C-alpha cells in the first residue's frame, strides 16, 4: 500500500526553476529517507541526493550542488526538490524513491517519475484523429499529433482495454512538434458490437481528448 | 565518484536461458551492491540488495553475489516477462552511482509483421493536412524496411516511423510509419501504398488503398 505520488510533467523556459512534489502514502514519510534522482535520455540513471525528512538533513551529489534543494513538509508527507536555472541539460525524468532512513540505501519504492522538458518553444495540445478499422483480427487506433512538449498518455475505453495495445515513441517532426500513434487489434467480430474510445491526455496544454474509432 | 562498469551492455536470449551480467567497481564497495529492473514504461523495482539478497516477492529465479569491487545478477531461466534494463547501483559511499545498464532481450521465432493501412480522417483533412498511416504489427526481428508509395512513386523525406519495445508476453514487435502530406498533395493522387520488406515475408507484403 505504500506509493509514492509525484507531481506531472512540466514544460519550463531556459533560466526559470521548477519545484516537483513527491507524496507519501502508505507509510510515515519520516521513517524513510527520500532520494532523487535523473535519467536524461540516452544516458545513465544519476543520484541527485537525499533528505532525512523527520529533522531535515541532507546530503547532494556534487554535480547538483547548486542545482537541486531538496526539502519536506512533513504536515502533508510531502517530499520536494527545486530544480534551479533550468538549462537543456536539465530535460530529463525525475523520480523520488525511498531508502532506509539509517542503513541501505536500495531504493525499494519509487514515485511514477516527473518529466521535465527545458525549451523556449511554446507548449501546444494534440489533434486527436482517428485510424478507423477497414478491409479475424482488425486493427484501429488513434493518431496524436503535433504536441509539444512530451509526453502524452493514451488509454482505451478508460482502461478496460489493455490486451493488443501498442502506443509507440514519439516521433519529433520538422515543426518541432511531436506526433504518436496508438493502435489496437482486437477480433472483427467485435466491430459492430464493441465501442473502442482512446482517452488522450497531455497534460501540459491541459487537453484531454476522448475519441471512438467507428468501423 | 566510484564507477560501476556494467556488462554487457546487451543480451540477447530465447526463455528458459540462463544469463549472468556483471558489474565491476572501481574500488572496494564491500557488498554495498544493489540490482534493480526497469521494464519497458515503468520504474525501476527492486530485486537484490546487499549483493546477495532477494527482496520480498521477487521470484527465485533471480539472484546475485560478489563481495569486494565483482558483482554479478543471475536469472537462472529468462522469461518472457523479463524483458527489461537491469542495473547495479552502490552506495558504499556518496554519491550513490550506477551502472549503465544491460538491456535483457528475449530472442523467439521469426515471425512476419500483419500490415495494415489507414487513410487520414475526414477529420485531418478539413485541417490542411493528410496523414497516412502504415502499421506492422506483431513481427520478428526487430529490421524491417517500409517503404511507401503514391502512384507507384517511391515516396522520400516525408514519413516517420518508431518501433514499441519488444511485448512482455510475446517478444515481438511493432512499428507505426506515418507519411504526411498536404491535403492539396493528397488529393492530386490515387492509389496510396506500404510495401514491407521483413525477413519473416517471402517476398514483400504491399497494402494499399485508393482514395475515395
Amino acid at each position: 500500500e505504500v506509493q509514492l505520488q509525484q507531481s506531472g510533467p512540466e514544460l519550463e523556459k531556459p533560466g526559470a526553476s521548477v519545484k516537483i512534489s513527491c507524496k507519501a502514502s502508505g507509510y510515515s514519510i519520516t521513517d524513510y529517507n527520500m532520494n532523487w534522482v535523473k535519467l536524461s535520455n540516452g544516458k545513465s540513471l544519476e543520484w541527485i541526493g537525499n533528505i532525512d525528512p523527520s529533522h531535515g538533513g541532507t546530503t547532494y551529489n556534487q554535480k547538483f550542488k547548486g542545482k537541486a534543494t531538496l526539502t519536506v513538509d512533513k504536515s502533508s508527507s510531502t517530499a520536494y526538490m527545486q530544480l534551479k536555472s533550468l538549462t537543456s541539460e536539465d530535460s530529463a525524468v525525475y523520480h523520488c524513491a525511498r531508502s532506509t532512513l539509517y542503513g541501505n540505501s536500495a531504493m525499494d519504492c519509487w514515485g511514477q517519475g516527473t518529466s521535465v522538458t527545458v525549451s523556449s518553444a511554446s507548449t501546444k495540445g494534440p489533434s486527436v484523429f482517428p485510424l478507423a478499422p477497414s478491409s479475424g483480427t482488425a486493427a484501429l487506433g488513434c493518431l496524436v499529433k503535433d504536441y509539444f512538449p512530451e509526453p502524452v498518455t493514451v488509454s482505451w475505453n478508460s482502461g478496460a482495454l489493455t490486451s493488443g495495445v501498442h502506443t509507440f515513441p514519439a516521433v519529433l517532426q520538422s515543426s518541432g512538434l511531436y506526433s504518436l500513434s496508438s493502435v489496437v487489434t482486437v477480433p472483427s467480430s467485435s466491430l459492430g458490437t464493441q465501442t473502442y474510445i482512446c482517452n488522450v491526455n497531455h497534460k501540459p496544454s491541459n487537453t484531454k481528448v476522448d475519441k471512438k474509432v467507428e468501423p | 565518484s566510484i564507477v560501476m562498469t556494467q556488462t554487457p551492455k546487451f543480451l540477447l536470449v530465447p526463455a528458459g536461458d540462463r544469463v549472468t551480467i556483471t558489474c565491476k567497481a572501481s574500488q572496494s564497495v564491500n557488498n554495498d551492491v544493489t540490482w534493480y529492473q526497469q521494464k519497458p514504461g515503468q520504474s525501476p523495482k527492486l530485486l537484490i540488495y546487499y549483493a546477495s539478497n532477494r527482496y520480498t516477492g521477487v521470484p527465485d529465479r533471480f539472484t546475485g553475489s560478489g563481495y569486494g569491487t565483482d558483482f554479478t545478477f543471475t536469472i537462472s531461466t529468462v522469461q518472457a516477462e523479463d524483458l527489461a534494463v537491469y542495473f547495479c547501483q552502490q552506495d558504499y559511499s556518496s554519491p550513490l552511482t550506477f551502472g549503465a545498464g544491460t538491456k535483457l532481450e528475449l530472442k523467439r521465432t521469426v515471425a512476419a509483421p500483419s500490415v495494415f493501412i489507414f487513410p487520414p480522417s475526414d477529420e485531418q483533412l478539413k485541417s490542411g493536412t493528410a496523414s497516412v498511416v502504415c502499421l506492422l504489427n506483431n513481427f520478428y526481428p526487430r529490421e524491417a524496411k517500409v517503404q511507401w508509395k503514391v502512384d507507384n512513386a517511391l515516396q522520400s523525406g516525408n514519413s516517420q516511423e518508431s518501433v514499441t519495445e519488444q511485448d512482455s508476453k510475446d517478444s515481438t514487435y511493432s512499428l507505426s510509419s506515418t507519411l504526411t502530406l498536404s491535403k492539396a498533395d493528397y488529393e492530386k493522387h490515387k492509389v496510396y501504398a506500404c510495401e514491407v520488406t521483413h525477413q519473416g515475408l517471402s517476398s514483400p507484403v504491399t497494402k494499399s488503398f485508393n482514395r475515395g
